[PDB]
């Protein structure tokens, strides 16, 4: 069978900003070679016969960059398929597009476009094919991790990954990250489901070279909520008896594998590339056959290009790469740094842990520590740079301007910190509370009577209260909602004005709740209890009694039976306003 | 054996000449893998077996089970299609999305206790709608079952405000429930004069591995007929069709017309096919175009259905405050449907078409959900909106389609 691969040449996170607003992240060079060339060389050295490159943003630049490469030549054994669309915006969109197109057949690789690796994964695919032939296509994904101490500067705190797997059969049982977590929580059904052995692993750096079956694209077609990879594994591990699909794992100890998502990952992976940790993929080997990138390897990992023209007193001690045509002045001090092609360096300069790309121009006396300078940059004299400074796409820094630690300057004002120039200066209670909250939401959002009646029926089914109890709770909520409009007025006018439009708008819910004659008697008793609890607005207590007969909530016979039934409530109902309302109702009825 | 033919001018829903699919009887209760056993005890364990494959969407697809309830060498008049969907929220979103769906709801109640699953089932039955309560906890003590039936009748008395007037407290009880369902559930009105629209729910491949060159069966699709009558030989119209994004931009949907070679139900069905059952159509489609659940979500029309493939539908966003009937003992802000945030996935269940969509834009009365796959139901149909709460797709709201962006290639 052939070996297919999916390459995501657009990582959809907003991390390389505003470096990504100039050129996509997979086109940024580690040591004068873009990340997609590293990934394609790793795929070609793996044994992949066909790849599927996917590009969303700035895709024409990626296409014109890789069309003149080694892998789209007719002499290439690894054929590529350039697939671009302006619609997809996630990795699950890429995989459901693969499932809609039906490109892969079985056991295809899935990798990002910024993955630096030299792993030969034939043992892992042998184990995956043996497990698929044994368990009859039950195991789906075979993730690949690298053994690493957690103190290493490669794995940062943004993507430190702790898993819980089996040591016997290498299946993945739990997966999480440490994005702001001091104490990690693990489930218990993994121990009861596998009583033969289990282990937790924090020593695993994620390489994102997860080789998959085409059931991954099936589950991405089904589950639309799965946006990326850890979403997929976190939805697959918590649901085991539905959509079973046990993910297995492979651990590499003698080969390198990582990706980039920070300046920290970029700097650590670049320092590992310069220190030859990803051998055979080394810059002096020139795996991309280009005459503008070939170097010679001196002692102490010093890579020298052609026509460099070093000066007197310039010392290179450790981990220095010099591109094509980068001129270097006198009395320089360069260490742990990558210099691009065609640069111009001044005199009496220091450059440690720095990444100078092509076309830059450094004047004399400049001191640069742990920074990043993008293409065609420039800096004047009497400047000293601090660690974690980013200079991006021809930003000029004027003299006598020292940048702080946090410094990102670009041509875009709001994405960077600034923009430079030639000058750097410029039981029943819970149900009652839920009914009151639902009534407040219906009064705020202007909900209809049908949705309000459905929400009231859902609350009555959830609280499991009686029908008369729910009617009394709704009457108490309607009395409290009219009493909440006035803080401390203690008058009948504001309470009557708040109760008239509330009973006028919510008349259908009150008719659906209080329907029978016993429900009308319970509503009359609740209105009497509310008038006893709100006696300061008790002059409005007759005004509600003329309102419930007006909105057809309480009938005239029920009102007459409540007035005839007697105490303190009978003494409150024996007032002049209630008697006048009863006389008006008896005159209007007939 | 049946004696149906291709001679029909105006069939009825209760016609005894078909005896394949007459009515549909939905079931939403407190089963937890107990309703499939009740449907197998009512109809048959290995009765529904036509074309099996790998279970792709277990909780998203609904399973239909036909039952020929006979009376009196018995005589059969009407059959009931038991719709047992995994998850009560999927059956509630499909029933509350239009008309002619879940005509006879069956409330599978349990005589053990009064837990919150029966409250959620009652809420889903009230949101969907003729109820049919049935106690499944058989083999209990007499006083214990009497007290449990008193508690269930007290719970259904609160259910009697909305729809709560069925009464049923092992094979004899199933036969009595079948007789009560045959005597109580009336024949629902179905539109047979319209064009046949077969919403596919599960597609299968009838061609085995290593088959002959001439003996090749392609495109044995399976779904449900919304309205109309489908006859053999009529050219069906897949409205979604093949969606291809080869133009490096907006994907075009080419509608593939296929001649219906056969209409194969769970039994040997005739040429004419009516609604209210798992209608299986083997058309003249290719095997690659109709793979294992690949052609799902496609409205297989008959006369060129007016519903065009919409890519982004702007509907009226109307989300509920809390979940319908879902309230545990803790309730620590769990039953609280949040607002429609930007770039949020939603499982819009327009009738039987359960399509995912991202919330691209919304301003306080209308969300413009950009769908992942092309959907074609109507221009103003009642579209639902679901959200995965905790490893399960649950309904969050409903709305009406106010605007759309259509595309029809050829």
């Amino acid at each position: 069978p052939p070996l297919q691969a999916v390459l995501v040449a657009d990582s959809f996170d907003r991390r390389f900003f505003p470096i990504s607003k100039d050129q996509p992240r997979v086109l940024l060079p580690l040591a004068n070679v873009a990340l997609i060339d590293y990934t394609l060389e790793f795929l070609t050295a793996t044994g992949v016969q066909e790849t599927f490159v996917f590009c969303c943003w700035k895709a024409a630049q990626i296409k014109e960059h890789l069309l003149k490469s080694k892998w789209c030549r007719p002499t290439s054994l690894n054929v590529v398929r350039i697939i671009t669309s302006e619609l997809y915006r996630s990795l699950g969109d890429v995989l459901r597009d693969v499932d809609a197109k039906a490109l892969v057949r079985s056991d295809f690789l899935l990798v990002y476009g910024d993955v630096i690796s030299n792993i030969n994964i034939t043992r892992a695919l042998e184990e995956h094919r043996l497990r698929r032939k044994l368990e009859k296509n039950v195991s789906v994904m075979t993730m690949i991790f690298k053994e690493s101490s957690p103190s290493h500067p490669t794995r940062c705190h943004e993507d430190n990954v702790v898993v819980a797997v089996d040591s016997t059969t290498n299946r993945v049982l739990h997966f999480q990250k440490t994005q702001g977590l001091r104490r990690f929580a693990f489930p218990l059904s993994l121990f009861q489901g596998s009583s033969d052995g289990v282990e937790v692993r924090y020593d695993l750096l994620d390489c994102h070279i997860s080789i998959c079956s085409p059931q991954v694209a099936q589950l991405f077609t089904d589950n639309f909520d799965y946006q990326t990879r850890d979403d997929f594994v976190r939805g697959l591990l918590v649901n085991e008896e539905i959509l079973g699909n046990q993910i297995h794992m492979h651990v590499t100890a003698k080969e390198y594998g990582a990706r980039v998502s920070n300046l920290h990952m970029y700097s650590a992976v670049c320092a590992d590339v310069i220190r030859r940790w990803v051998y055979p993929l080394t810059p002096e080997a020139n795996f991309t056959d280009s005459t503008t990138q070939s170097c010679t390897h001196s002692r102490h990992n010093i890579y020298r290009g052609p026509e460099v023209s070093l000066g007197h007193g310039s010392i290179l001690e450790e981990n220095v790469l010099l591109g094509s045509g980068t001129v270097i002045g006198s009395n320089c001090f360069i260490t742990n740094s990558v210099i691009g092609p065609g640069c111009h360096i001044g005199d009496n300069v220091v450059l440690d842990q720095t990444y100078l790309w092509q076309g830059v121009r450094v004047a004399a006396g400049a001191q640069i520590h742990q920074s990043l300078l993008c293409d065609n940059a420039e800096v004047k004299e009497r400047v000293t740079l601090k660690p974690r400074s980013v200079l991006t796409s021809q930003v000029v820094v004027g003299p006598n301007i020292t940048l702080p630690e946090g410094s990102v300057i670009s041509l875009h004002p709001p994405d960077a910190e600034e923009d430079e120039d030639d000058g750097e200066f410029s039981d029943i209670k819970v149900f009652q509370n839920e009914v009151l909250g639902t009534l407040q939401r219906g009064k705020e959002e202007n909900i209809s009577c049908d949705n309000l009646v459905l929400e009231i029926n859902s609350l009555k089914y959830a609280y499991n209260i009686s029908l008369k109890e729910v009617m009394q709770v709704l009457s108490h909520v309607v009395l409290e909602f009219p009493l909440q409009q006035m803080d401390s007025p203690l008058d009948s006018s504001r309470y009557c004005a708040l109760l008239l439009p509330l009973l006028k708008a919510w008349s259908p819910v009150f008719r659906n709740y209080i329907k029978r004659a016993a429900d009308h008697l319970e509503a009359l008793a609740a209105i009497e209890d509310f008038f006893l609890e709100h006696e300061a607005l008790g002059i409005s207590m007759a005004k509600v009694l003329m309102a419930f007969y007006q909105l057809e909530i309480l009938a005239e016979e029920t009102i007459l039976s409540w007035f005839s039934q007697r105490d303190k409530g009978q003494q409150l109902r024996k007032n002049q306003q209630l008697q006048r309302f009863i006389q008006w109702l008896k005159e209007a009825e007939e | 054996l049946t004696t149906l033919d291709v001679t029909k001018l105006t069939p009825l829903s209760h016609e005894v000449i078909s005896r394949q699919a007459t009515i549909n009887i939905g079931t939403i209760g407190h089963v937890a893998h107990g309703k499939s056993t009740v449907v197998k005890a009512i109809s048959g364990v290995h009765t529904v077996r036509f074309k099996n494959e790998l279970e792709r969407n277990i909780t998203i697809k609904l399973g239909y089970a036909n039952a020929k309830i006979y009376k009196l060498n018995f005589k059969l008049v009407r059959h009931v299609s038991f719709v047992d969907c995994p998850g009560h929220d999927i059956l509630m979103a499909t029933m509350l999305n239009g008309a002619a769906v879940m005509d006879a709801a069956l409330l599978l109640i349990a005589g053990n206790e009064s837990c919150p699953q029966p409250q959620t089932s009652e809420h889903l039955a009230a949101i969907e709608i003729h109820i049919l309560i049935l106690q499944n906890k058989i083999d209990l003590v007499k006083e214990s079952q009497a007290k449990e039936q008193y508690e269930q009748i007290l719970a259904f008395v609160q259910g009697t405000v909305a729809e709560g007037a069925p009464i049923i407290p092992l094979k004899y009880n199933i036969e009595v429930v079948c007789e009560y369902i045959v005597k109580k559930i009336p024949v629902p009105p179905r539109d047979f004069t319209s064009e046949p629209r077969l919403i596919v729910i599960r597609s299968f491949d009838v061609n085995k591995p290593g088959c002959e060159v001439d003996d090749l069966k392609g495109g044995v699709a399976g779904g449900s007929i919304l309205k109309g009558v489908l006859k053999v030989g009529q050219e069906i119209e897949v409205r979604p069709g093949i969606v291809s994004k080869d133009s490096e931009g907006k994907l075009m949907c080419k509608p593939i017309f296929s001649k219906i070679v056969s209409l194969f139900a769970e039994h040997n069905d005739l040429q004419y096919a009516a609604p209210g059952g798992l209608i299986g159509v083997g058309t003249k489609i290719d095997p690659t175009l109709c793979r294992a659940d690949r052609m799902v979500g496609q409205v297989l029309g008959a006369v060129g259905a007016l519903p065009e493939i919409f890519t982004e539908l702007e509907i009226s966003y109307f989300l509920l405050r809390r979940l319908l009937g879902v309230r545990t003992e803790g309730d620590k802000k769990a039953a609280k449907v949040q607002k429609l945030s930007k770039n949020e996935v939603l499982m819009v269940n327009i009738g039987s078409l359960s399509t995912g969509g991202r919330v691209s834009a919304v301003k306080a009365d209308l969300g413009k959900i950009v769908l992942t796959n092309p959907v074609c139901t109507e221009v103003g149909e009642k579209i639902a909106l679901s959200r995965r709460v905790e490893k399960h797709w649950r309904l969050i709201g409903w709305g009406q389609i106010r605007r759309g962006v259509t595309i029809k290639p050829t």
